[PDB]
């Protein structure tokens, strides 16, 4: 349904943008 | 806030990020900066 | 008539560019 | 409604902790570990 | 390392901090012939022991005037009073006076370092030595 | 008699004591602190400094702030927390990164740049912990 | 550090030397003036720029400068 068709999609993206936010600052 | 003129929901998202998530960020990366040792 | 929201989605896009183009000239002239 | 109050309360657990969890996932040694991508002292 | 003995104080706010233990610190010390009582630079006052006296600053000009009172205010002088810096590391560096006379009067073995030749009016023109990171001074 | 005396025994330093400086139930309150407590690993104890500094924050948006009036209070409240805690926690990382970049030691955990990282991470989970049982404790409901 | 520059119209007066309260400067013999000596600063790392040996100078403008230039914790005068 709708619900999952959103979340399928928005429950991982914040966990990536998040980690890559984190990797523009790990680089040394 | 709503307004008449075309694309209304910009200012809705676009001025938070001008007043909360630039000034942050810029303020933050400044600060890093300004700090980092050595190289002089 | 009034502007549409097309020709604003449009001219953020076309702004787009200059940005870039300044970071690139703020950071030559930072060397 | 109180429905709006539940889907504020519900939005607003959850995504500061999953960023953060993603932030703490790659900060440590564990997106190399999982992943299998080296770390850059090993590279030779 | 040093002498000890401290002179008599109930202690104040005005006196070292965290620097003290982290960049440097100083100390002075000086003989008196009685127990007596000094103006400590840093608020209040305190007795100084009949024998030998070790002081702890945070500044240097703090020893100096504290070196000047001990010298001017006391109708027997004090002249043995001496100055240095100490390190975190515990390495003490001998400050004051340098080579055990005043500086205010002539004496042999010095240097003579920082004198220019010239008249402070015949520096050379700011604009000939542009670009050179050097001011009229400098050269 | 005399209850104020030299800082430690060295009267040279800029401090003096007091009854509330060098005392019994000073030393005792203080050094029974989460940030002050002996054998606590930092995660830990930024999630104990964070559970409380996120679950008193609560407390002035839901009585003074600008949605006191209608039913959106307590949620303006736990949104106005959640908003500080994380701006918090923005800020502790960035003193973290900026303090301990340069030579490292182990003479105290906290005090080092993988330490103060858990520090904040745990704070953040605190304040949102402490933050959410407190609106759930005020919230009337809603269950 | 602020740098300390002694010029040739020292009259080896040595008020310049008593004024100068972190010990920077020192009396050195020489012959150019009656007094047969003349200013040195061998120590400018320790001046703070303070300008009592300036004031105290009696020469026409000043045979002792000082030029203020890097501040560092010394120069700075704190205590912190
Ligand atoms: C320098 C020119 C300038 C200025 C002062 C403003 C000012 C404003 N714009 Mg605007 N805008 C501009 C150019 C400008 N605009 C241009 C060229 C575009 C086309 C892309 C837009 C498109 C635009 C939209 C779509 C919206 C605004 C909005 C706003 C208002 C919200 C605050 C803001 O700027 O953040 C938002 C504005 C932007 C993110 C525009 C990007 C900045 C432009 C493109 C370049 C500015 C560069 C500038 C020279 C940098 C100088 C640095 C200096 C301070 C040191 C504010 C009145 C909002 C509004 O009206 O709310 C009611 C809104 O929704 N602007
Ligand atoms: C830079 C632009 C900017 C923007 C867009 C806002 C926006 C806002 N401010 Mg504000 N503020 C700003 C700059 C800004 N501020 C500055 C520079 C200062 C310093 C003087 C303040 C000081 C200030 C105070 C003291 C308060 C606000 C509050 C608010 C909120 C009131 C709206 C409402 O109905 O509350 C309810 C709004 C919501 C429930 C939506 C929350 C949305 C996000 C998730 C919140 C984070 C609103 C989100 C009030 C507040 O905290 O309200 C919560 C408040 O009490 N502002
Ligand atoms: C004002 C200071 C203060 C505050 C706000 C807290 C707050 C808290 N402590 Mg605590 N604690 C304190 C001082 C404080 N402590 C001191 C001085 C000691 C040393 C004796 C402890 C020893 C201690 C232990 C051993 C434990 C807590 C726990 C807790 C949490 C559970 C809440 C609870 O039991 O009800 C309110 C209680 C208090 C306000 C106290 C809470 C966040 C528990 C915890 O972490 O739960 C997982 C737990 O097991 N505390
Ligand atoms: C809005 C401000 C505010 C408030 C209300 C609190 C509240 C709290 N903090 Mg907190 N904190 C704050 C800002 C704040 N914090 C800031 C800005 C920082 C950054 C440095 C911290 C860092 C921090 C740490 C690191 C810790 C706390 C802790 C605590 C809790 C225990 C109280 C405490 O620290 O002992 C009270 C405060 C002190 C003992 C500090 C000295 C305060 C002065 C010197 C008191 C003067 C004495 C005087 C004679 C008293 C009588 C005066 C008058 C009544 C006559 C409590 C929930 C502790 C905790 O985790 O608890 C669970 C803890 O370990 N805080
Ligand atoms: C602007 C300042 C301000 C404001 C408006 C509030 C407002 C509030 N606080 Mg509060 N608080 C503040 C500062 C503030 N706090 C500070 C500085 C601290 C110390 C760090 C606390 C510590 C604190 C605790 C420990 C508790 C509150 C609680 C509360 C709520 C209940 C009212 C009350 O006193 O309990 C009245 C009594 C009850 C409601 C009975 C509940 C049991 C209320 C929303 C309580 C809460 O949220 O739980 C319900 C609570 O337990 N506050
Ligand atoms: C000190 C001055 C002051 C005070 C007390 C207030 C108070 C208030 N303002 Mg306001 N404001 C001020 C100056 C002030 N304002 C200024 C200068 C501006 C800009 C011109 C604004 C702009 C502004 C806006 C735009 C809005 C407010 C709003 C509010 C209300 C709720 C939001 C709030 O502040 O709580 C939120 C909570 C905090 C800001 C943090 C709490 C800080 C805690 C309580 C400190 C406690 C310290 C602790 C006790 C130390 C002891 C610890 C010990 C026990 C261990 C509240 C009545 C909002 C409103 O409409 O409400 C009616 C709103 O929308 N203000
Ligand atoms: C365990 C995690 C989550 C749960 C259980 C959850 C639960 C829900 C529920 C019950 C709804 C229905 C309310 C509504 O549609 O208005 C909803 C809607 C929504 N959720 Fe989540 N949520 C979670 C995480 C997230 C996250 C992290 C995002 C990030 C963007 C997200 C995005 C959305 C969006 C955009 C909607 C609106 C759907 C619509 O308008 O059709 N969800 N969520
Ligand atoms: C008690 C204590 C200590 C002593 C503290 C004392 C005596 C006083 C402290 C007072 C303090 C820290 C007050 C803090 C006030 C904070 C305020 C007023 C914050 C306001 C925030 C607002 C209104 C935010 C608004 C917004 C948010 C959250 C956003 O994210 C963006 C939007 C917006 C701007 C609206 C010390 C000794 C410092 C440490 C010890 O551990 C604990
Ligand atoms: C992707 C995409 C979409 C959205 C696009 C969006 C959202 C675009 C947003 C654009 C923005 C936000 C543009 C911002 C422009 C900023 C500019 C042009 C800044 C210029 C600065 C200049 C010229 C000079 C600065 C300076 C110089 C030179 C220095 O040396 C130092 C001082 C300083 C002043 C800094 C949508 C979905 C619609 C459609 C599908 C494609
Ligand atoms: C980009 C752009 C631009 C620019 C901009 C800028 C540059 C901005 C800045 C920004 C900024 C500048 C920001 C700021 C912010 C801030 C904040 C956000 C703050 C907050 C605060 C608060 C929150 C407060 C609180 C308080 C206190 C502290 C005390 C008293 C009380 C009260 C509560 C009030 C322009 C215009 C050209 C336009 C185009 C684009
Ligand atoms: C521990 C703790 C805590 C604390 C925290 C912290 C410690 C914080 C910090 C904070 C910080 C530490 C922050 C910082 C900030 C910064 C800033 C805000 C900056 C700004 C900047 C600017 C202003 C800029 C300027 C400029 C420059 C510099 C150059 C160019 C130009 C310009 C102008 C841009 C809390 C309370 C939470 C709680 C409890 C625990
Ligand atoms: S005060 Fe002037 S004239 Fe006198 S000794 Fe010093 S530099 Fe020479
Ligand atoms: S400026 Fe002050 S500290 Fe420097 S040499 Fe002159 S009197 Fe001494």
């Amino acid at each position: 349904v709708r619900w999952l068709a959103v979340h399928t999609l928005a429950v991982p993206s914040v966990f990536f943008v998040g980690a890559i936010a984190a990797m523009q600052f790990i680089q040394r | 806030m709503d307004g008449s003129y075309a694309a209304s929901y910009l200012p809705w998202i676009l001025i938070p990020m001008v007043g909360w998530l630039f000034p942050a960020v810029t303020m933050g990366l400044l600060f890093i900066h300004i700090e980092s040792e050595g190289e002089g | 008539m009034a502007l549409s929201d097309t020709q604003i989605l449009a001219a953020l896009v076309v702004a787009l560019l200059p940005a870039f183009l300044a970071f690139r000239l703020s950071t030559e002239l930072y060397k | 409604i109180v429905t709006s109050i539940r889907y504020w309360v519900i939005h607003s657990i959850t995504i500061p902790m999953l960023f953060i969890a993603g932030w703490l996932f790659v900060s440590t040694g564990l997106a190399y570990d999982a992943f299998g991508t080296p770390r850059p002292d090993e590279y030779f | 390392e040093l002498s000890g003995q401290p002179p008599k104080f109930g202690g104040s706010t005005g006196g070292l901090l965290s620097k003290a233990n982290r960049e440097e610190k100083y100390a002075i010390t000086w003989t008196s012939a009685s127990e007596q009582v000094f103006e400590m630079p840093t608020g209040g006052a305190a007795i100084m022991n009949e024998g030998e006296n070790l002081l702890y600053l945070a500044r240097k000009e703090q020893c100096l005037a504290l070196g000047t009172q001990l010298r001017t205010k006391f109708k027997p002088k004090i002249q043995d009073y001496k100055i240095y810096r100490v390190y975190p590391s515990g390495e003490v560096q001998y400050l004051h006076p340098a080579d055990g006379v005043f500086p205010e009067k002539v004496n042999e073995g010095r240097e003579a370092q920082g004198t220019k030749t010239r008249r402070i009016g015949q520096n050379p023109e700011p604009v000939t030595i542009k670009f050179s990171g050097k001011a009229p001074y400098e050269v | 008699n005399q209850v104020v005396q030299a800082y430690n025994g060295d009267p040279f330093v800029g401090h003096l004591s007091t009854p509330i400086s060098d005392s019994a139930f000073t030393r005792t309150f203080i050094g029974n602190l989460p940030a002050y407590r002996k054998g606590l690993s930092p995660i830990l104890r930024g999630l104990e400094v964070g559970m409380a500094h996120g679950y008193f924050l609560i407390g002035p948006w839901t009585l003074l702030g600008p949605l006191r009036d209608s039913e959106y209070q307590y949620i303006g409240g736990l949104i106005g927390a959640l908003a500080l805690i994380l701006v918090a926690t923005a800020a502790l990382s960035s003193y973290g990164l900026v303090t301990f970049q340069g030579e490292q030691g182990s003479g105290d955990t906290l005090q080092t740049a993988d330490g103060w990282s858990q520090f904040a991470a745990g704070f953040f989970v605190g304040g949102m912990g402490g933050a959410f049982v407190a609106y759930f404790l005020l919230e009337n409901l809603s269950v | 550090s602020h740098s300390v520059k002694i010029y040739d119209t020292c009259i080896g007066c040595t008020q310049c030397v008593r004024a100068c309260p972190l010990d920077v400067l020192e009396m050195v013999p020489w012959d150019g003036c009656k007094a047969a000596q003349i200013a040195s600063s061998p120590r400018t790392e320790d001046c703070v720029g303070c300008k009592r040996c300036e004031t105290a100078c009696p020469t026409d403008f000043l045979s002792i400068r000082v030029y203020l230039g890097a501040e560092t914790t010394r120069s700075m005068g704190l205590a912190y």
